[PDB]
């Protein structure tokens, strides 16, 4: 009675989402360089959110936040391109803090 | 000290430079082989000739191919092929045929080991394209023991010499299948006129079987 | 006389079984799952020659059939543990600069290599030059990425066969593993798919590097007595 | 004496033939563990052609029964408003927990498809949980 | 076999074709 | 290489492997065939492999 991987990928929360776009995400923050945040939410690619103006000081390093979720990876196919280009980001919209 | 080198073409070519107008070099190719199957070829480059010979054939013996021989004297199969616009047709041969192929052919195959065959090129006569698809048409053949394990079946050889004695020259090693190769009462394989051409007595040529020197 | 002992109770013996160093302990299908192993590129990046390890295309993202991984990543850490069992050099390879620092530590703390720099021309190819006459190359060359930063192949992986110096390498779904030599389909891009794999790979060789001084020491011990 | 024609076969059967020839004195470290624990594949070099005409790559899109009604879920109900943990692998939203319900409602013998998902809306409800309409 | 495996069939989660301002109308 | 679909056919080898030699009561043959139908198959391999070889001999 082992687990397959068709059951894995069935039952997991990835698959389970559905489509990505204007989907809330709670991420955590995992790299900081300057005001750009880098978050990690459960995907392939974490994705690069600048610091919110206000209460830019609460985020720091493991601080969980909201997204809205656009792309799971931006790419795209340009004039006589054989593959997609590829930054390794994924696109969200940092909207604020998590709190219990 | 086991392989020898042979000289194939000495070229002098040229560039146009800006200050010293035309340029001279030598561009070499030369080819390797120990007699034994292990054979390659290289490219030499350089303004004086003798360091033209010694960059190609120390060059070469870093990219040697490994030619298969069937019983060591010759190719396991006919080889057909074109290497950009140079056509080489080559026939496996019999015991005591000889090298009756393209000079350069005949350099190449006593570096490889090979005794018996015959090669005809036609098309551009280029000999690097003839080199390199000559190195090509013969790594890409199949020996009997890949061919009797890829259909799992008995390669049987048939010689008139021998008459009806059926000699089995490779087995395969995994299971061997019960079903017959389907016997298609016509093939629908493509045929060299020149071949067929001659089969029928047709083809009439002064220069075709002339008497030459041992090769 | 005492030669050919050694080597057929050291050298020959570990290559009689199927697994001499139990590296299936080390992972699952399912600790492949957590780490986001089967998560592959857009259906858009993808390389022809990895449709094969492809399970499919969940909403145009390619997902990595990780019951063909885990065949794959058992055959490169078996491999691998042969190769530091024998006091291979093993070379870990990546110019994910995300992963830079975690990989050179990774080589450190097994006692191996690794190069995650610039790969300047004729490393391999040309080492005696760069290098000595008498330099030696690596026994093994280890891909963690196997593209570079223009998303092209590492040129090691062609240096590398040229040398004919097996390589094993971490694939993802817009990557060619041709030539490398035992391939895995695995996500390299996740921190916690790259994690895993020099969790895998440091176990496996330190484990490998274990189990030969073990067997040394046995068999001198038996020796002399 | 290597062979670097690395576009000819493997690095196997390069050195594998070398040493038969008596080129190569010695194996090399990695050559007997090859033989004993070969790749899956053999690695040979092959140039990758794009497709023409009519080929198609064999991918399929990845697809399940719940799919259906996680579209009309999302199309009538919209996104939660409660965020995805995609960190937790037991991880179920208000569209699981509909899908979860529709499903154990179809088992019971109902059938119909827009009464089905009626239903399902006023079991939750009765349960506590917030379902605002889109529109 | 098992039923955890993917189903063949359309994106469910395919969005209407987008239209201009005056399809449909004269 | 020899023009054609089965060149084998346009060989003198291939032509001497007609077996039907008529006995010289017979002066005309014709054949009545169908360009299509799963039924009429053989009718056309008939034409198109083994009339070369009748004519022949
Ligand atoms: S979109 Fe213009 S007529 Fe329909
Ligand atoms: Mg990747």
């Amino acid at each position: 009675n082992v687990e397959s991987f068709a059951s894995m990928l069935r039952h997991s929360p990835l698959t389970q989402m559905g489509p990505a776009k204007d989907k809330l995400v709670i991420g955590r923050i995992f790299h900081i360089v300057e005001n750009d945040l880098y978050i990690d939410f459960g995907g392939k690619f974490h994705c690069v959110c600048r610091r919110p103006e206000v209460d830019g000081e609460k985020y720091q390093k493991g601080t969980r936040v909201r997204l809205r979720l656009l792309d799971l990876e931006l790419t795209s196919r340009f004039l006589g391109a054989t593959t997609d280009t590829t930054v390794l980001e994924a696109n969200a919209v940092l909207l604020g803090i998590q709190e219990s | 000290e086991d392989f020898d080198t042979r000289i194939l073409e000495v070229r002098n070519v040229f560039t146009m430079t800006a200050k010293e107008g035309r340029k001279k070099s030598i561009r070499v190719l030369v080819a390797v082989g120990n007699g034994k199957g292990a054979a390659g070829f290289s490219i030499g480059k350089a303004t004086d000739r003798m360091d033209a010979f010694r960059k190609a054939k120390n060059r070469a013996v870093h990219h040697l191919h490994y030619i298969e021989r069937y019983e060591d004297h010759t190719i396991f199969h006919d080889i057909s092929l074109r290497f950009k616009r140079t056509h080489i047709k080559m026939k496996k041969q019999p015991k005591g045929y000889g090298l009756r192929c393209h000079r350069a052919i005949i350099t190449i195959c006593r570096l490889i080991g090979i005794k018996d065959m015959y090669a005809k090129v036609s098309g551009s006569i280029n000999m690097l394209s003839l080199t390199q698809g000559l190195f090509r048409g013969l790594s890409r053949q199949e020996t009997h023991q890949q061919l009797a394990d890829k259909k799992g079946l008995h390669v049987v050889e048939i010689r008139e010499e021998c008459g009806p004695l059926p000699i089995v020259v490779a087995s395969p090693r995994g299971p061997l299948r019960k079903d017959p190769e389907p016997e298609d009462e016509v093939p629908d394989v493509k045929l060299d006129w020149e071949d067929v051409k001659t089969a029928q007595g047709m083809k009439r040529s002064v220069w075709s079987n002339l008497k030459r020197a041992a090769t | 006389e005492d030669s050919t002992d050694f080597n057929d109770k050291i050298l020959n013996e570990p290559l009689k079984h199927s697994d001499f160093f139990n590296v299936k302990e080390l992972f699952s299908v399912r600790s492949l799952f957590d780490a986001r192993v089967h998560l592959g590129h857009k259906a858009g990046c993808r390389h022809r020659f990895m449709e094969p390890y492809i399970f499919g295309s969940r909403l145009d993202h390619d997902i990595i059939d990780l019951e063909q991984t885990a065949t794959h990543l058992q055959l490169a850490l078996n491999f691998t543990a042969h190769m530091a069992y024998r006091k291979g050099i093993i070379l870990f390879i990546s110019r994910n600069r995300q992963f830079s620092y975690l990989i050179e530590n990774m080589a450190r703390d097994c006692g191996e290599y690794a190069h995650t720099r610039y790969f300047r021309g004729g490393m391999l190819t040309n080492a005696r030059l760069l290098f000595g006459p008498t330099v030696r190359l690596p026994d093994l060359i280890i891909f963690l990425h196997t593209l570079n930063n223009i998303f092209e192949p590492h040129v090691a992986v062609r240096d590398a066969a040229k040398m004919n110096i097996p390589t094993v390498g971490i694939v993802d779904t817009n990557c060619n593993p041709c030539l490398i030599t035992y391939p895995v389909p695995g996500n390299d891009d996740s921190p916690l798919a790259v994690h895993l794999y020099c969790r895998l790979f440091q176990t496996a060789i330190t484990r490998a590097k274990e189990k030969r001084q073990q067997v040394e020491a046995l068999y001198r011990l038996q020796g002399q007595k | 004496a290597g062979s670097r024609l690395e576009t000819v076969g493997s690095i196997f059967s390069r050195t594998r033939d070398l040493v038969r020839a008596g080129v190569l004195k010695e194996k090399p470290l990695w050559f007997d563990v090859y033989d004993a624990f070969p790749p899956l594949r053999e690695p040979v070099f092959q140039r990758p052609r794009v497709r023409y005409g009519k080929a198609k790559a064999p991918i399929q899109d990845i697809w399940y029964h719940e799919d259906r009604i996680r579209a009309k879920f999302y199309s009538v109900y919209g996104s939660g408003q409660r965020a995805f943990d995609l960190f937790n692998p037991n991880f179920k939203s208000t569209c699981q927990r509909f899908v979860e319900k529709y499903t154990e409602l179809q088992k019971l013998g109902e059938t119909d498809e827009e009464k089905l998902f009626v239903e399902t809306g006023k079991a939750l409800l009765a349960e506590g949980v917030i379902l605002r309409r889109v529109g | 076999s098992n039923e955890d495996l993917p189903i063949s069939m359309e994106n469910p989660y395919k969005e209407p074709l987008k239209k201009c301002i005056l399809c449909g109308k004269h | 290489p020899m023009k054609g679909r089965f060149p084998i056919r346009r060989t003198l080898q291939y032509l001497s492997q007609g077996n039907v030699v008529f006995k010289d009561s017979v002066k005309v043959m014709t054949v009545n065939y169908n360009t299509h139908g799963e039924l009429g198959e053989g009718a056309r391999k008939f034409v198109f492999f083994n009339i070369p070889q009748i004519q022949y001999k």
